[PDB]
């Protein structure tokens, strides 16, 4: 019994994490196979920052430009290239410790873990949405771009997410590992900002089956709705529109606890018009939309990797 | 309004 | 900026998980050096679950009636021993993963990373407290018992909690990696219940702090309070008494945001009064005591957002 | 209710 905000296990990424300098800034790579990943604006000044052009100031580099350390092992670059906003610096050493990998790019409402990093080291390891307005509510420091973000399946790691920026309410901005940026966001020293966000509904949902799995029931009631009619009341309150695909995902769940997904659904538009009356569900008193479906049966289940 | 690249 | 439940990186522990197996029964150890730690249930029989004599049971156990796997791979069980409600298996292989280590019993109120697994592998990493009652609410079933908590602060890790077994509220309860167990609870499937449990009022201080450290201070006061007069109000709430020592603990983030101790138990205190009246604080819309004072600095920027 | 162990 229980239900914690739970990361999958970080080892077999904090075995691929290095240090990348050039100059004066230092943040983190990626370190797989014989390359090294990492955001591109480690090549710019702060100066450079406010309009950089990325092709020239990489121009300019040389490979010996690009410091990377392993532990205390430096490692000696022998190629450099630019991949949209990640620079792909090839090194003569294969890291030994390279797991069995894919990239990918995740939608919003997608969770992942972030194994947060400064200086090539492993610092933190915490369990993140892919928000509706693309951004993430990380917790970052200076230092921390770099870091990545990853799933595991059976022994796979699937990176999804590799840190680049703070905007201004806090909240975080990155690429996938091909460097594309997840949102309306430039690296660029410039005025930037997240739009609205809205809450995750089948994410929501998810959550509201692992507070019945663990003996939370008092939200349960004895009305069903329609999908055109739930989603009239998640437009007015700022939810994402359910589809059908997203009630597929959760007949497992429906079936696991006997609660139809349209059942479960007008128990979530009574709390989203009356909220909570004073009570908690698994001990938040808002509703929680960072666990998918998938993470429910996973943690309930006992998954191993 | 202001970006901080970390 | 932001603020998350941040466990420490897993990899220095998963490196340590190894399957335990006696008869039926299949848990998970703790591999150091040539030392296999477990919970000492794994020798108990469905007969052996209300009143197991452990001595008895364990005397009757060979060295090789205990079935230990590291991946693929078989240990050689050479020697066994009890030390409180832990086995050491003795084995004849130092783990060649092995991470700087020691063992801590910790306090309530501490925090600590628990890596969740079954039948020796990972399943997935959190973060918990020890409760003032000597439980923790985690998120275990059945085979998780043998998972360990831990912190890593600098290089090495401080392994502080193994798993044992579920109350039936639903919370856990579990031993130091000498086999103590926290709490008044035994090894034994006898009704055992834990008692009410309290706020840790010292870490909702901590993580106040941390909202002011991150920007927000709507919550604050004009007002001051005396530690005696805080008290008095805060357990009508079902909080923690906090002490002169918990006070002293928060000096550094005192420091940090120049707000006193004492003023933010004065804005503790109008909250629990209010409420949050539709706000939250750093996405939550209760009150966390699950972040220490030194989870806090571990975490947070050391410049504050004024 | 008693104790399980896990």
């Amino acid at each position: 019994s229980g239900f914690r905000k739970m990361a999958f296990p970080s080892g077999k990424v904090e075995g691929c994490m290095v240090q990348v300098t050039c100059g004066t800034t230092t943040l983190n790579g990626l370190w797989l196979d014989d390359v090294v990943y990492c955001p591109r604006h480690v090549i710019c000044t702060s100066e450079d920052m406010l309009n950089p052009n990325y092709e020239d100031l990489l121009i300019r580099k040389s490979n010996h430009n690009f410091l990377v350390q392993a532990g205390n092992v430096q490692l000696r670059v022998i190629g450099h290239s630019m991949q949209n906003c990640v620079l792909k610096l090839k090194v003569d050493t294969a890291n030994p410790k390279t797991p069995k990998y894919k990239f990918v790019r995740i939608q919003p409402g997608q969770t992942f873990s972030v194994l947060a990093c400064y200086n090539g080291s492993p610092s933190g390891v915490y369990q993140c949405a892919m928000r509706p307005n693309f951004t993430i509510k990380g917790s970052f420091l200076n230092g921390s771009a770099g870091s990545v973000g990853f799933n595991i399946d059976y022994d796979c790691v699937s990176f999804c997410y590799m840190h680049h920026m703070e905007l201004p309410t806090g909240v975080h901005a990155g690429t996938d590992l091909e460097g594309n940026f997840y949102g309306p966001f430039v690296d660029r020293q410039t005025a930037q900002a997240a739009g609205t966000d809205t809450t995750i509904t089948v994410n929501v949902l998810a959550w509201l089956y692992a507070a019945v799995i663990n003996g939370d029931r008092w939200f349960l009631n004895r009305f069903t709705t329609t999908l055109n009619d739930f989603n009239l009341v998640a437009m007015k309150y700022n939810y994402e529109p359910l589809t059908q695909d997203h009630v597929d995902i959760l007949g497992p769940l429906s079936a696991q606890t006997g609660i139809a997904v349209l059942d479960m659904c007008a128990s979530l538009k009574e709390l989203l018009q009356n909220g909570m009356n004073g009570r908690t569900i698994l001990g938040s008193a808002l509703l929680e939309d960072e666990f998918t479906p998938f993470d429910v049966v996973r943690q309930c289940s006992g998954v191993t990797f | 309004s202001g970006v901080t690249f970390q």
